[PDB]
């Protein structure tokens, strides 16, 4: 029946079989673990058929999105009107806790070029536009050797696997800023021009790059997509729990005695994870002040809601967050929980492309405001007014990097509002 | 045909599909406040004024660009569309500079005017603002573009409707500033046209600059000479005094513009 | 600083001399074929890149010619010259060294690391060395974060550093020879510093449970 | 035959230039396909 518990996931399960380094990452090892298996007849099988596995596997947005996989790709299967239908896969990770991408691309790149494949032939995309964050060169050059050793072997290209699909892939860098991750932004980046998200609609699906039907996906999204597509959706159905189902490459970092990124079964409470992989908190379970899940977008949690609560997505929003990327970063007691929402702030202030008015505006106002709060220049009453600017600036902005941004000083002043009274009268009374 | 029924809080209307919210609205009279689209041009939905609540709907929606849908009662005076218009406007007007005595746009400043009907009474705004340096672009346009509210009207209209792509936008953030970056020279004959599409002083006409307060000025309406078009103009004139020439609306002549020559 | 208005200067003028190799106008026209024709603009990211793989920092006379040999109005690349990351408009060291400050990198006393960086060179935030071989700089998240608190020169980062192990790669660098990136200490790619709490066991096998005619 | 569970071999990035991306891009761009035609050369033609 329901599966009582969720952890310990089996080691031949999980997907990324390479995601510590531990094996040939170009076509060699990469076909003796098992990729490029079944192509063919995955290719033959039809989109049709690679929308009901991927509907039946269950994927919600792996890239800290939560949409089903199914419609979101669903969303590709109308009659081409002739606009060249491409596939777009977005890699720039530069959410603070995001790292697995970037694993998976210098260690598992041929997982990740078929699902590209196995993807665009089940979206009707002409070829795949891999965008590469520009910090990662090299994981670039080894993801493109991969590539081109795949072109060699026939397998991606012309008559993709003897198939006669005609899927290519394209490598593009990106000269740096979050805000690409946007989607849009993406779109609006990979066009040549400035990385500002564009209002929806028209949506990414009809208009895309070039004005031609696209759709965006994580790494990690199309990277699984080809084993559970050659397994079938009950691999991805059995792990986890429903909607929130399978697997998702957790990040661990923060005041951990191991600081690594691990493959784990779906739905798992913090406490083991943090405990079994990150060695513990520093200092032990008592030591643990707080955690913040899946990017710095979602909203810290006290340590009295994750020891108890799994890690999927309606659990955390139930947990007043988000599950984001599984980036779980851990703050220990020694930790200024108010100097760490500042930097983090003072981040989202530094990637806000400007374009309209709540973010460009209000983030810099958080953090001239809030940075005064970490100081302790402030009255009682300003909390509040934090709080209304930061409602203010959810859900007026074009993309959702304010929403992103708004989400931590919200949970800041929820969790930890005598906190800031404390030092805030520390500060009246230490001048007079 | 193929006329869709919408309501606006209330009373239906009939609308051609493709139709944006904001024009549906100005169907029956209401008008959403805005700062980033003009009639005329290219729509960007910047300025995030065009804010409004679509009934039973989670989040507000941007009434300048939104293909408006069945039914969809647009809720013009819903609470939380006037709190939406609030906080917007809000974050416009922190990092404005103390300028309306000495701004040229003072009085009909459009920003002033919609702080008037949909804005605060007061400030919480307890930091410091944003000054950026000032970029000349003419012996026709004073720019002061610590002003600026990065609306990108002057940006589309370099770009369609001068062709002149010079005027742009540089870095990012709260310091992202329109300008030319290079000290360039926009000297396209519709360059004067920006004066009347910023809508803040931050463009403003050189010749005039601080002459009469605009509040003050008879206008008479009368043709341009200086071309064969005979675009439709309107004289400023007062105390028995010429002050400047701005175009009248007439869509089969000038559309709203005029060639600097004339004005 | 980082101003973004660009001023004549006996350096970066119009005039400053700039071009491409002829290795250089084969790699454009790579970067060129890789976009659908009609839409070529959208190839004006890594050309771009590709001066500072031959010009480090780019010159205006860089940006105008990018922007004559992709067709495109120049302020059209002035904008995503100044509006990403990266992309110097101010002549730099050869090296460029880059810190993450971030929460994440920053938990483990990534300002440990900083003060080391800034009593090795005695320069501080922003200025290069007298000698014009280092950059001192702080970055974003730059998708390491989950290493201890680490630094990125050129295109070679280090991970799990400390204010100890900075020390040896910096004057490595400057005594020419290149450190080795990678983490500095075990922990290949990302592995638990313990050990391998998963992935410890040789992978599946091709084959595996596969609904044959799938 | 071992499989060694703690080495590293994604060692050959280290040794990588500074053109490297394009190097490989190159010799890529034979293993290609003609890009679709949008008609107009230019979108402000
Ligand atoms: C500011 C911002 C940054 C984002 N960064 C990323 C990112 O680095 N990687 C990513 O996969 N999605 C990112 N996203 C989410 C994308 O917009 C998009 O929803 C997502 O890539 C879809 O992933 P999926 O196909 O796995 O559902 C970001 C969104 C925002 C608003
Ligand atoms: S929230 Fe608005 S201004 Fe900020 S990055 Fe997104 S689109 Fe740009
Ligand atoms: S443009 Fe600025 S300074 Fe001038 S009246 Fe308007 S708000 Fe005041
Ligand atoms: S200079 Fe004027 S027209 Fe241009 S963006 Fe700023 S406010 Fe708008
Ligand atoms: S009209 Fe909504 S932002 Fe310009
Ligand atoms: S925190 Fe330093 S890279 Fe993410
Ligand atoms: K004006």
């Amino acid at each position: 029946p329901k599966k009582t518990s969720f952890g310990s996931l089996k080691d031949e399960d999980r997907i990324f079989t390479n995601l510590y380094g531990r094996h040939d990452w170009r076509l060699k090892g990469a076909q003796s673990r098992g990729d490029w298996y079944k192509t063919k007849e995955i290719l033959l099988k039809g989109p049709d058929w690679i929308l009901g596995e991927v509907k039946t596997s269950g994927l919600r947005g792996r890239g800290g999105a939560g949409f089903p996989t199914g419609l979101k790709w669903s969303f590709m299967n109308k009659p081409s009107d002739g606009r060249p239908k491409y596939l777009v896969v977005n890699a720039d990770e530069g959410e603070p806790g995001t790292c697995k991408d970037r694993e998976i691309i210098r260690h598992d790149p041929h997982k990740l070029v078929e699902g590209c494949l196995v993807g665009g032939r089940a979206m009707g995309a002409r070829a795949a536009y891999i965008y590469i964050r520009g910090e990662f060169y090299n994981e670039a050059s080894n993801l493109q050797v991969a590539i081109r050793e795949a072109y060699e072997a026939g397998l991606i290209g012309k008559n993709a696997c003897g198939s006669g699909y005609d899927f290519d892939v394209f490598v593009v860098r990106g000269a740096g800023a979050y805000i690409c991750g946007e989607e849009t932004a993406l779109i609006e980046s990979i066009e040549g021009k400035q990385g500002k998200p564009r209002l929806k609609p028209p949506f990414p699906a009809d208009v895309g790059v070039f004005g031609c039907p696209t759709t965006v996906a994580n790494v990690e999204t199309v990277a699984v997509s080809p084993t559970i597509c050659r397994r079938g959706g009950a691999w991805f159905a059995s792990f986890g729990r429903e909607r929130n189902s399978g697997t998702k490459l957790f990040n661990i970092s923060g005041h951990v005695n191991h600081p690594c990124t691990v493959e784990e079964e779906m739905s798992v409470p913090l406490k083991e994870l943090i405990e079994k992989h990150a060695g513990g908190v520093i200092g032990g379970w008592d030591n643990l002040l707080a955690v913040i899940p899946g990017g710095s977008s979602t909203p810290l949690i006290p340590k009295s809601v994750c020891e108890t609560v799994l890690m999927d997505f309606d659990a955390l929003v139930q947990a007043q967050t988000g599950l984001g990327t599984a980036a779980v970063i851990v703050m220990d007691r020694s930790t200024d929980i108010v100097k760490a929402i500042a930097r983090l702030i003072e981040f989202y202030k530094h990637e806000s492309c400007g374009q309209c008015t709540p973010c460009r505006e209000g983030v810099d106002w958080m953090n001239k405001v809030m940075a005064r709060f970490v100081k302790g220049d402030a009255r009682p009453a300003e909390i509040d007014s934090l709080w209304e600017i930061s409602k203010q600036i959810e859900g007026h902005t074009i993309c959702a990097l304010g929403d992103g941004a708004a989400w931590p000083v919200q949970g800041l002043i929820r969790h930890f509002r005598p906190e800031l009274e404390e030092r805030m009268q520390q500060f009246a009374l230490q001048h007079q | 045909s193929n006329l869709i029924e919408v309501f606006v809080d209330g009373q239906s209307v009939m609308v051609e599909p493709g139709t944006t919210v904001l024009q549906a609205c100005e169907k029956v009279g209401m008008q959403i406040p805005r700062f980033c689209y003009h009639e005329r041009l290219s729509v960007a939905g910047n300025c995030r004024m065009c804010l409004v609540e679509i009934e039973k709907a989670p989040k507000v929606v941007a009434a300048c660009a939104m293909p408006v849908m069945k039914g969809w009662n647009i809720l013009t005076n819903s609470e939380k569309s006037k709190k939406a218009r609030e906080g917007v406007m809000e974050f416009l007007l922190a990092n404005h500079p103390l300028d309306c005595p000495i701004c040229d746009q003072g009085g009909e400043c459009d920003l002033q005017d919609q702080s008037m009907m949909f804005g605060s009474d007061r400030s919480r705004f307890l930091e410091g603002k944003r000054a950026v340096e000032d970029k000349n672009i003419g012996p026709l346009v004073k720019t002061i573009m610590t002003r600026c509210i990065q609306c990108t009207r002057c940006i589309r209209f370099a770009s369609e409707i001068a062709g002149v792509d010079d005027l742009g936008t540089t870095g990012r953030g709260n310091d992202m500033q329109v300008g030319t970056y290079i000290e360039k020279m926009f000297m396209s004959e519709l360059s004067g046209n920006i004066i009347d599409i910023c809508p803040v002083g931050a463009l403003t006409s050189k010749p005039y600059a601080f002459t009469a307060r605009p509040w003050e000025t008879r206008k008479t309406e009368s043709i341009d000479v200086m071309d064969a078009v005979g675009s439709n103009i309107v004289v400023s004139t007062r105390t028995g005094e010429v002050m400047r020439i701005l175009p009248r609306m007439h869509e089969d002549i000038n559309e709203e513009w005029i060639s600097d020559k004339t004005r | 600083g980082a101003l973004f208005v660009h001023r004549d200067t006996p350096e970066n003028n119009p005039d400053t001399p700039f071009d491409f190799t002829p290795e250089n106008y084969k790699r454009i026209e790579a970067i060129v074929k890789n976009y659908p024709e009609g839409h070529k603009a959208a190839a004006v990211l890594p050309v771009l890149d590709l001066a500072q793989r031959q010009n480090g920092w780019l010159p205006i006379s860089a940006m105008n010619k990018v922007a004559e040999i992709l067709q495109v109005p120049p302020m059209r690349v002035y904008e995503v010259a100044t509006f990403y990351t990266m992309y110097n408009r101010k002549p730099v060291g050869k090296y460029h060294i880059q810190v993450c400050t971030t929460t994440p990198c920053m938990l483990r006393n990534s300002d440990s690391i900083l003060e080391a960086i800034q009593k090795k060179l005695g320069i501080k935030v922003g200025e290069t060395t007298p000698d014009k071989l280092f950059t001192l700089i702080e970055v974003e998240c730059l998708g390491a974060c989950v290493n201890a608190p680490m630094v990125q020169i050129n295109d070679n980062y280090y991970e799990d550093l400390t204010p100890k192990d900075i020390e040896e790669i910096i004057d490595e660098l400057k005594a020419g020879k290149i450190p080795k990136p990678g983490p500095r200490s075990g922990r290949f790619s990302c592995e638990p510093a313990g050990g391998l709490t998963s992935l410890t066991e040789p992978p599946k096998g091709p084959g595996f449970g596969v609904q044959a005619g799938l | 035959e071992p499989f060694d569970n703690s080495t590293y071999r994604n060692l050959q990035h280290h040794e990588y230039s500074t053109y490297t991306f394009l190097d490989l891009n190159v010799e890529l761009s034979k293993f290609r396909m003609p890009q679709p035609s949008s008609g107009r050369q230019s979108p402000r033609h």
